């Protein structure tokens, strides 16, 4: 009901760094491929957690 | 293969991950079937697998 939003500023964003971390159960991807992802640069983004 | 469970929605034709990406990588043009139970009863030990 109160969920967080914040900016993501200056980054790579990179997944792999993750993948020893916690395997995503739900990580469908809309508008964008996740093949994609490593492919962009993204002028925002927000967390929504 | 046996892979574990919040992985098998990565058996697919697009996908990204550690199975998707460094493992399986199921190509765009597949035209088969993926089939996956869970087999937690099989590929289990005690101990652990
Ligand atoms: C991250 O890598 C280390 C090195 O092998 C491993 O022991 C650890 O289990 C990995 N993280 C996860 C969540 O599996
Ligand atoms: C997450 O935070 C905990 C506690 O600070 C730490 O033990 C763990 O290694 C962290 N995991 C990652 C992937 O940074």
């Amino acid at each position: 009901y109160a969920w967080n939003r914040k900016r993501i500023s200056n980054c790579v964003a990179d997944y792999s760094v993750l993948y020893n971390s916690t395997s995503f159960s739900t990580f469908k991807c809309y508008g964008v491929s996740p093949t994609k992802l490593n492919d962009l640069c993204f002028t925002n983004v927000y967390a929504d957690s | 293969f046996v892979v574990r469970g919040d992985e098998v929605r990565q058996i697919a034709p697009g996908q990204t991950g550690k199975i998707a990406d460094y493992n399986y990588k199921l190509p765009d043009d597949f035209t088969g079937c993926v089939i996956a139970w869970n087999s937690n009863n099989l590929d289990s030990k005690v101990g652990g697998n």
